[PDB]
């Protein structure tokens, strides 16, 4: 203008959106235990 | 074509009503899963075995 001020206004672009925070419950695997060696007792079945 | 437009509209409104993304229904629906064997699958194997 006569003072040096613009006629066509400036751009005001859209800022970045707030994101959604993400996590994860990652999982592992330990196997089952190997069954041991059986030992014959000296007592009968009700006692042992 | 107008049937496919109507389908896309009712599916999109269904998605935004349920607050699900397209990735959600894709995870719930697809056949393009990966075939790698996951510790979740392994836990299912040994638990149910």
């Amino acid at each position: 203008t006569i003072d040096g001020q613009p006629l066509s206004l400036s751009l005001y672009a859209t800022p970045a959106d707030p994101s959604m925070l993400l996590s994860a419950a990652i999982t592992a695997s330990q196997g089952g235990g190997d069954l041991p060696h059986a030992v014959m007792p000296m007592y009968r079945f009700p006692v042992i | 074509l107008t049937q496919l437009i109507s389908f896309l509209f009712q599916c999109t409104q269904w998605l935004t009503t349920q607050k699900w993304s397209v990735s959600d229904v894709f995870l719930m629906t697809t056949d393009n899963y990966s075939t790698v064997l996951t510790p979740d699958i392994e836990n299912l194997i040994t638990t149910l075995s």
